């Protein structure tokens, strides 16, 4: 019901019309399960099932929202301490509001 | 001839793992116990120089292994006093295990790859000790991370084994991680990663908190022990290296390298450890589970005793290494006994004839466990105990440990000799070979060498305390062991079942802190960028 | 360098005379004398050239090519991964689009001109477009994102490459230009926060690599990713280093996030070929925060970093790729029991999510180190909110590693000779890089 | 067999729907010529607007945006009745 | 500091006078310059000639900068494997040099972002010795350690 | 069912193989089989020890190289016997040997 | 084509049937419980930063302190 | 290999290139109807 497809000497010829079964590389192919596709169709269109509930934006909002702003503020005081560290003046950040021009320090001056 | 240990093992790991086909399961029978044995030899010639005669050694084997603009680091070996010490117990005690495996891993497929991983094993722990930096440091705490998940998973169709083993992995990562955050601190401040330059005598207590977080790890301290009961998965050649050296003792050996821990922090995690690893090992039915809570529960006066004094990191170090030596006996006569009887659970061990050489190893450890006076254990737990009396809340709670430490020892020698027979009427057996004597006599003849040579150069060293306070320890032991023979009940119900489920430390992970890693998850996946961020 | 050139100019040259049954033999054959042309043009690269190895125009500026630190080692890594797609891919029509795809892209990064690199990287657009839609194995929604995404950061990259070229007359990187504005510098930033996969702009990754082909795949992660850092250090950096600088808090604070939702996207992963794509944005982020530091560890230290990843996960798409070949599913659930049926592949498998988790005896552990002592530099506090969010890597590849390791399993796939002839290279390149042979 | 996706509805009731853009169709010059006279005339009188805010502007271009309505919506929700 | 257009184009024409004296003879390390040329340039990049030389001094210098340290790092080993339990004492000196190396190879080209290097803890006993100067002098008490002597092994 | 002809050029269940034992024997596995013990195992094993006492020698010449003793011992140790860079040794007091 | 769907039956009397099923919904958290979880954990998590921000705030008002008593003495004096 | 040359030689280049480009961007009108703009240009016109 089964033969040996692949010939180390060279000599391969597929045998597409032998009564026997090759031994291909389909031959070790998984069986699958209906459920199991289902379930994996179900969780890649996981946007299909998506509704806007308060619930749903409550979380968002919490956590993703809540992550960059947590981020973007301990980013700030660190710059803030760099700032004071270094000696630099308060540099004009994209959202302060400084009326202060200091961007980048110069290699030549001390501070 | 420093250099030729290291060669060794991982010729070993090599050989086995590699070309196992070639030399079949003698030939790792053969190769392996031949390299740890001469290993052995050149660990001995290590310590005579190093230790005994005071002659450190620094072999760089290249340069710039990271190079990158001021920062620079090389691959190099410094063999220093304590590292000298802890070259020679790992090396003998995994020489041991090699010993043992040979018999008991025969009824397993792949013994070359268990002995494989079991030299590479010894070899990153070999370069975790020896290392003269902090890089060199963290490649033996890596290797020794992945060997263990290597080795408690080994049994792959189990899916509590692999649960275990991704237990541990996932631990161990965080705790590194607090170690990288802290050897970045050290490099940024000092100029260097090797330990002459990392000299600090004040130093942030940022560094203190990220060194003693990445060192409670390894170390199974509170909040930080919930691998090491699973670790049990595993086979016993495995959790007798990684409780005996390997794994536990590392935190404790990078706390005593670099003197940058906080007395505060170190003396109440040690002796809330020891109590509550006691506490657990009463509780506990598996032979081999009371042995790891009574791991952990040592480790706790390890690290216990770094707050007394100054000599504190001596008396750990000197405990860490006479530990090693009876831990690693319990667990290979443990693992024998559960071949013999085909059994785990201690109410169905008993009295039967067997093998003098095992049964007495069993009984010396434990005594060495419990205390017993004129022992090894005993005086490298006495120059705790002693020392601890001025921290008082410290002493106490390390003295009630120590009652339960006498307490569940003693519960678990009556139930493998005292009691009577508990298992079925069925053919069972295990014959060992004079390899397993072998064994065991290396373990009996560390064990004898301990009480010659000592522990710790202030382990006989006066502590001025009054005699009723200095011999106070063995009336607890005593009292603990009596109380233990009898197999009284020392908790009502309800804390025993606490004591059971160990505190429920995993309960609250599962309930609150993996539900919330995983809610995390939804909402970043399938609420927004499969979601909100998803097209029709 | 004029010897590589041409000999990224006669690849495609080749396919147009060759047999159409000679096709892959020639293919590889120039795959590999293009590999030795690149090892010539690091020969032929001085050190004591410091600021640019070599320069070569051919008439305007468009055609200026040109080699630094980072050009040299991005092209000899895509030059080294190429052979393993050439072999991976059978037929005329996908040797001839890897063939074209690879001939932009290596000549887009030894590019000097943002017009002509705009020019050169673009052209392959179409191409993806019908690899990843291809008629059985691909999806047309894959294509239309990655088009798409592709386009507008392009053509962003493009207004802003017409600004300089309008103010300062040049847009050629050897021509000392400064620039102040936002908008430009906006400009050039968008195709950099979309090519390299950057929250919230990384959606066009994943679903390229699991509808592209394995071939496909190996490239887009090798060295398609890594054209951002290119471009970082070539065209924004030089000019836009005020607006990183002024903007920091902003760049920390997306390239954190991106390092986090994405460790965290990883986790509900079921698709192997997807858990290897969502660490790849995982792993961007740290290199795109560490060159915009603008420090001497942190430009070096993306670049190993990018070395480190273009060596490890082009061997686990492979590795998967093979897999696939083996067994028809990609499904985690599916396959079990892959330890006793695929010890050899198991054992490479390990391997590289050992080196996907940055373990010491890994190149990715010494980028790493590198990557977060420059953030350590900046300040404490970043390199310790890295550090620790790193865990989470850990906690999907182990569970990765574990549903694969055991069960019960009915079916021998392990890998044939051909297999093992396209991994050998990269593991023998990932030994060599991690004991330090950066 | 494959997994597909659920339609919601109905298959005759969807139908039903879809048959309501089945209506007497006009042609699209008469709509085109007073759009022409309309522009033509518009774009005159546009030289003549007074200068408005850009802020303005796009306010005004949203609404009208919002405001359209696509020639198809009227064509299915056509009824002659008062 | 003003600079007016003619300055500006006179360093121009000089500047161009410097690159045909360099051109003139052949040297294989003309990327890898001793000196630096001097200016007065608000930005560096005015000039191209004198930007990309100076890039290249800098450049050397900052290799020039690690290999020393390295060197440093070297003696203070090998002093501190010498002496022993003398270590502390003895090599104070050494240390202080190597980390006065390491923090000139850090600082010199930190970067826009980048902090100080405070190799030594010597920026922080600074500012806590300014500290305790006024606490004292304005009758204010410091919730701050006063200044130590040795905080590392050198400095 | 019929064993298959390449069964013939498989090996048998070794000694140490439970009889009840299953496993597939055309797996292939670089740290050997599920119980080994092939033919030659001895030749093997007498070549892997003349290899590890090889790479012994070579890392002896290596380490005793690189071996740096930058402080005299106590008292006598065995490297002197092997390397000529150990510093002479000077006691607890002070007196040298 | 498809794996069967039907189990085997010959181990259940040895190790049990496979009748009893798991009482899971396999539903997650709540968002009000999340939400407290996100919150406590995540600062525990951040420890560095709150020590980072105390020390900062104390130097800081140490220093505005001590300035604003220099201008005391510097203003009598 | 005289590395210095070619790296001059290739500056030079490009600088003449953005010189001729510069040249190149001033453009006033050339509509027939601006007289005034291009009243210097040289034209005849055949109407
Ligand atoms: C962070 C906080 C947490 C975030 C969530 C919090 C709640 C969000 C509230 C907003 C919301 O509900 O969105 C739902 C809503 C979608 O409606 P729906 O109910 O899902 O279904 C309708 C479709 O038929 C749906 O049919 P569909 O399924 O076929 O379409 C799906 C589509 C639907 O998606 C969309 O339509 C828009 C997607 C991008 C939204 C832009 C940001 C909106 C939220 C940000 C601010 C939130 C704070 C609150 O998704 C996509 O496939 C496109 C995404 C691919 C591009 C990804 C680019 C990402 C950019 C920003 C990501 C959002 C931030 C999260 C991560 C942050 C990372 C830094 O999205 C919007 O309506 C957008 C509102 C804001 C738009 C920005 C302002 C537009 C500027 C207009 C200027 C006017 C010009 C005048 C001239 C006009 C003449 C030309
Ligand atoms: C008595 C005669 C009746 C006519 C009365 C008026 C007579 C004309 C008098 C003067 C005419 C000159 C000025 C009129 C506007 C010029 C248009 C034109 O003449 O083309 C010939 C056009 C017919 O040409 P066609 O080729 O046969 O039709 C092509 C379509 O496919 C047609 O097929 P369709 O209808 O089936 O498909 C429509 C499609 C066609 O697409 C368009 O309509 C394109 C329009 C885009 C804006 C146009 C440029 C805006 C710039 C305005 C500049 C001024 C302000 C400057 C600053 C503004 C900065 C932007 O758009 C849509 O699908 C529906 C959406 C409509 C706007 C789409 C943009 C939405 C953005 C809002 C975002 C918010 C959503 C967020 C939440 C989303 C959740 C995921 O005739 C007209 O439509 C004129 C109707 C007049 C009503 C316009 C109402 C407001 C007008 C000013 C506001 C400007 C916004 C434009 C709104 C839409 C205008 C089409
Ligand atoms: C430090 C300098 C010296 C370096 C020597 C290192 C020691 C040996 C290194 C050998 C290469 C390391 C990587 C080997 C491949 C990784 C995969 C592996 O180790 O094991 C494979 C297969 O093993 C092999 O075939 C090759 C292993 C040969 C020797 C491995 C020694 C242990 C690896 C060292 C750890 C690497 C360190 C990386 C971090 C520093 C899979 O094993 P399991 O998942 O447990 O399943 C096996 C089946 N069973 C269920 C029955 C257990
Ligand atoms: C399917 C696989 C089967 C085959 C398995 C192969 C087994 C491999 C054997 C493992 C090799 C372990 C050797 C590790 C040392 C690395 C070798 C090395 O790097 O060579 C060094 C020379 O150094 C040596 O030779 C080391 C001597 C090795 C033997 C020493 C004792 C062996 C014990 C192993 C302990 C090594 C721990 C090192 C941890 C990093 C090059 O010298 P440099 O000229 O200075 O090169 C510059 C430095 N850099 C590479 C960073 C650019
Ligand atoms: C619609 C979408 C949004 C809706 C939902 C948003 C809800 C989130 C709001 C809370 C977010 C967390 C709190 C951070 C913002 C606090 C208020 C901002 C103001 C601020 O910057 O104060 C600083 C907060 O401390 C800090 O520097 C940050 C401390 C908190 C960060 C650590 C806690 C989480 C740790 C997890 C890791 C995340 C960070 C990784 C780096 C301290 O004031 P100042 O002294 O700096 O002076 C600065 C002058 N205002
Ligand atoms: C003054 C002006 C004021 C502002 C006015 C704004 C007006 C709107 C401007 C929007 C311009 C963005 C253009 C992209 C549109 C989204 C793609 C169209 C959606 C779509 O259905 O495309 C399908 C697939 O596309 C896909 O699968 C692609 C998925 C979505 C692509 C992601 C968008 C790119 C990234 C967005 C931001 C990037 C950075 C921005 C700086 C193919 O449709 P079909 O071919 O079958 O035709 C059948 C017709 N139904
Ligand atoms: C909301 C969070 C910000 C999201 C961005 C996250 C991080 C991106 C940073 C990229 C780094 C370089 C980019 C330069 C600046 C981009 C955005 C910086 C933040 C920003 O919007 O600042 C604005 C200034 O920038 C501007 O005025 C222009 C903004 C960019 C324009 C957007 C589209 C431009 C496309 C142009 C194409 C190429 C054109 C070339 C001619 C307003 O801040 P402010 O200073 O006014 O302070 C007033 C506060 N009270």
């Amino acid at each position: 019901s089964s033969r040996i497809a692949g010939d180390t000497t060279g000599k391969y010829t597929p045998n597409i019309f032998s009564p026997e079964t090759p031994m291909d590389r389909s031959f070790s192919h998984v069986p699958k399960n209906p459920f199991w596709e289902a379930w994996v169709f179900r969780r890649d269109n996981i946007q299909r099932e998506f509704v806007w509930t308060w619930q749903t934006i409550f979380d968002l909002a919490t956590f993703v929202g809540g992550l960059y702003v947590a981020m973007y503020a301990t980013a700030s005081f660190c710059s803030r301490q760099n700032d004071k560290r270094n000696g630099y003046p308060e540099r004009n950040y994209y959202f302060s509001d400084s009326k202060s021009n200091f961007v980048i320090p110069d290699e030549r001056e001390f501070y | 001839m420093f250099l030729l240990a290291v060669y060794f093992l991982f010729f070993s790991a090599i050989a086995n793992g590699f070309f196992g086909r070639y030399l079949g399961v003698r030939g790792s029978q053969l190769l392996g116990p031949s390299a740890l044995f001469l290993a052995l030899l050149c660990s001995g010639t290590i310590f005579y120089e190093v230790c005994i005669q005071g002659c450190s050694t620094n072999i760089k084997l290249f340069e710039n292994f990271v190079y990158s603009n001021e920062l620079n680091v090389s691959a190099s070996f410094l063999y220093d006093p304590l590292a000298a010490t802890m070259t020679l117990t790992v090396v003998w005690i995994s020489c041991a295990v090699h010993a043992y495996q040979n018999l008991y891993m025969r009824g397993d497929g792949s013994q070359t790859l268990f002995t494989s991983y079991l030299s590479a094993f010894t070899g990153f722990m070999l370069i975790l000790v020896a290392g003269q930096n902090l890089v060199m440091l963290f490649i033996g705490w890596e290797g020794i991370g992945v060997c263990s998940y290597l080795l408690i998973g080994y049994y792959g169709s189990r899916v509590s084994a692999v649960k275990s083993a991704n237990k541990s992995l996932i631990v161990n990562k965080i705790s590194d991680g607090f170690l990288l955050g802290s050897m970045l601190y050290l490099w940024f401040y000092t100029g260097s990663f090797s330990y002459c330059s990392l000299a600090t005598f004040q130093i942030p207590d940022v560094v203190s908190i990220l060194v003693l977080l990445g060192a409670i790890g390894k170390s199974s301290q509170l909040f930080f022990h919930v691998w090491l009961a699973d670790a049990m998965e595993g086979p016993t050649p495995v959790s007798a290296l990684i409780h005996a050296a390997t794994l536990v003792t590392a935190g404790i050996y990078v706390l005593c390298k670099l003197n940058l821990h906080s007395q505060s922090a170190v003396g109440i995690l040690g002796a809330a450890t020891a109590l509550m690893g006691g506490l657990f090992g009463l509780a506990a039915n598996d032979l081999k589970r009371v042995i790891a809570f009574s791991t952990c529960s040592q480790l706790g006066y390890m690290m216990a005793v770094l707050s007394t004094c100054d000599d504190g990191a001596d008396f750990a170090m000197g405990h860490l290494v006479s530990h090693a030596g009876f831990k690693a006996t319990l667990f290979l006569s443990a693992g024998l006994s559960i071949a013999k009887e085909n059994n785990n659970f201690l109410n169905r061990y008993g009295s039967r004839q067997g093998s003098p050489t095992l049964s007495f190893a069993t009984t010396i450890a434990s005594l060495n466990l419990l205390g017993f006076p004129e022992l090894g254990g005993f005086y490298s737990k006495e120059s705790i105990l002693n020392n601890a009396y001025i921290n008082q809340g410290v002493s106490i709670i390390l003295t009630l440990a120590t009652f339960l430490t006498a307490f569940y020892t003693s519960k678990v020698l009556a139930q493998l000799y005292l009691f009577p027979y508990g298992n079925g009427r069925q053919q069972k057996s295990f014959d060992i070979d004079a390899t397993t004597l072998i064994c065991f006599g290396l373990l009996l003849s560390e064990m004898l060498l301990r009480i010659f040579t000592g522990s710790s150069l202030s382990q006989n060293m006066t502590t001025n305390l009054p005699a009723h306070i200095k011999n106070l320890p063995f009336w607890v032991a005593l009292s603990g062991a009596l109380s233990g023979l009898a197999t009284t009940n020392l908790f009502s119900s309800n804390f025993m079942r606490f004591f059971g489920n160990r505190g429920g430390f995993d309960v609250f992970y599962a309930r609150k802190c993996s539900n919330v890693f995983y809610h995390n998850a939804y909402v970043s996946y399938t609420l927004l960028d499969r979601g909100f961020l998803k097209l029709y | 360098m004029s010897l590589y050139l041409f000999m990224l100019f006669l690849q495609p040259l080749s396919l147009s005379f060759v047999s159409r049954s000679f096709s892959k033999i020639s293919s590889l054959m120039m795959s590999f004398a293009t590999l030795w042309s690149a090892v010539y043009m690091w020969f032929t690269s001085n050190g004591a050239n410091q600021t640019f190895y070599q320069v070569v125009s051919w008439g305007s500026d468009w055609s200026t090519f040109g080699v630094c630190y980072t050009s040299l080692y991005i092209s000899l890594l895509c030059a080294f991964i190429f052979p393993i797609c050439v072999i991976l891919v059978q037929g005329y029509r996908a040797l001839s689009i890897l063939i074209c795809i690879q001939t932009a892209v290596s000549l887009s990064i030894v590019s000097l001109h943002m017009l002509a690199f705009y020019a050169l990287f673009e052209s392959s657009l179409l191409l993806f477009f019908i690899l990843i839609g291809r008629r059985k194995y691909g999806s047309l929604s894959a294509a239309y994102n990655i088009s798409i995404y592709t386009f507008i950061s392009a053509l962003g990259f493009l207004i802003s490459a017409f600004w300089l070229n309008w103010s300062f007359g040049s847009v050629c990187a050897l021509l000392p230009n400064e620039e102040a504005n936002s908008f430009v510098a906006f400009g050039i930033f968008i195709l950099l926060w979309v090519k390299a996969p950057l929250v919230p702009f990384h959606l066009w990754l994943p679903e390229a690599h699991v509808y592209a082909p394995t071939a496909g795949s190996v490239l887009l992660a090798g060295v398609l990713l890594k054209i951002s850092i290119v471009g970082l250090h070539v065209f924004f950096l030089p000019i836009c280093a005020s607006s990183i600088v002024k903007a920091f808090p902003l760049i920390l604070s997306i390239c954190l996030g991106s390092f986090i939702f994405s460790s965290f996207s990883t986790l509900k992963q079921i698709d192997l070929k997807k858990i290897v794509a969502y660490s790849s944005i995982s792993h961007m982020a740290i290199v795109f925060l560490s060159s915009a530091t603008n420090s001497g560890l942190g430009i070096q230290g993306a670049v190993l970093y990018c070395i480190a990843h273009g060596l490890i996960s082009p061997g686990l798409f492979l590795l998967v790729g093979i897999l696939y070949k083996n067994t028809n599913t990609k499904l985690v659930f599916y396959l079990r029991g892959l330890s006793q049926q695929a010890p050899v592949w198991w054992s490479v498998w390990v391997f590289f999510m050992l080196g996907n988790l940055a373990f010491p005896l890994f190149p990715n552990f010494i980028a790493e180190v590198v990557c977060l002592s420059a953030l350590f530099k900046n300040h404490e506090l970043y390199a310790y909110a890295f550090i620790f969010f790193s865990f989470v890597g850990t906690v999907y590849s182990s569970t990765v590693l574990g549903r694969l390791k055991g069960g019960v399993s009915s079916q021998c796939v392990d890998a044939s000779r051909l297999d093992v002839i396209s991994w050998n290279p990269l593991v023998l390149a990932t030994v060599v890089t991690g004991i330090g042979y950066m | 067999d494959e997994p597909k996706h659920q339609i919601p509805g109905n298959a005759l009731d969807n139908w039903a729907f879809l048959r309501t853009y089945a209506k007497p169709l006009p042609d699209m010059i008469h709509y085109y010529y007073y759009v022409y006279l309309f522009g033509f005339f518009f774009v005159y009188k546009v030289a003549d607007f007074p200068e408005y805010s850009p802020r303005v502007l796009v306010m005004a271009a949203l609404i009208g945006s919002l405001f359209y309505v696509r020639r198809d919506w009227v064509h299915r929700e056509f009824k002659d009745s008062p | 500091t003003t600079a007016t257009i003619e300055e500006r184009r006179a360093f121009h024409k000089e500047v161009l006078d410097i690159v045909q004296s360099k051109l003139a003879n052949k040297n294989s390390e003309w990327a890898r310059p001793e000196e630096p040329i001097l200016h007065n340039l608000k930005s560096e990049k005015e000039e191209p000639h004198v930007y990309y030389h100076n890039n290249n001094f800098r450049v050397t210098r900052q290799l020039i900068h690690f290999e020393k340290t390295k060197i440093f790092e070297d003696e203070l080993d090998k002093c501190m494997r010498t002496h022993g339990e003398a270590k502390y004492r003895k090599c104070q000196e050494i240390a202080k040099r190597f980390q006065a190396s390491c923090r000139v190879a850090s600082n010199l080209e930190r970067g826009p972002n980048a902090r100080k290097r405070d190799v030594g803890f010597i920026y922080q006993n600074n500012k806590l010795r300014e500290l305790e100067k006024d606490a004292k002098e304005l009758g204010l008490n410091n919730p701050f350690p006063p200044s130590s002597p040795r905080t590392t092994i050198g400095y | 069912v019929p064993e298959p002809p390449y069964a013939k050029y498989l090996a048998n269940k070794s000694h140490y193989c439970p009889p009840d034992f299953h496993y597939s024997r055309e797996i292939y596995a670089p740290y050997g089989g599920y119980f080994n013990d092939p033919k030659g195992w001895r030749t093997n094993t007498a070549i892997a020890t003349l290899v590890m006492l090889a790479g012994a020698y070579a890392v002896f010449c290596f380490g005793n190289a690189r071996e740096e003793r930058l402080r005299a011992p106590k008292g006598w140790i065995p490297s002197q016997l092997w390397n000529d860079n150990v510093p002479t040794p000077v006691d607890y007091r002070g007196k040298v040997l | 084509n498809y794996a069967s769907l039907k189990a085997d039956t010959s181990m259940d009397h040895v190790f049990g049937d496979s009748t009893n099923k798991l009482n899971y919904d396999f539903q997650l958290m709540s968002s009000k419980e999340a939400f407290f979880w996100n919150y406590t954990l995540y600062p525990i998590v951040g420890f560095p930063i709150f020590l980072y921000l105390y020390q900062f705030n104390k130097l800081e008002n140490f220093e505005a302190e001590i300035a604003a008593a220099k201008a005391a003495k510097a203003a009598s004096e | 290999v005289d590395s210095q040359a070619e790296w001059y030689a290739e500056y030079d280049k490009l600088e003449k290139a953005r010189q001729k480009r510069r040249i190149w961007k001033w453009r006033d009108s050339d509509s027939r109807d601006e007289y005034a703009i291009n009243a210097e240009e040289p034209v005849i016109y055949i109407r």
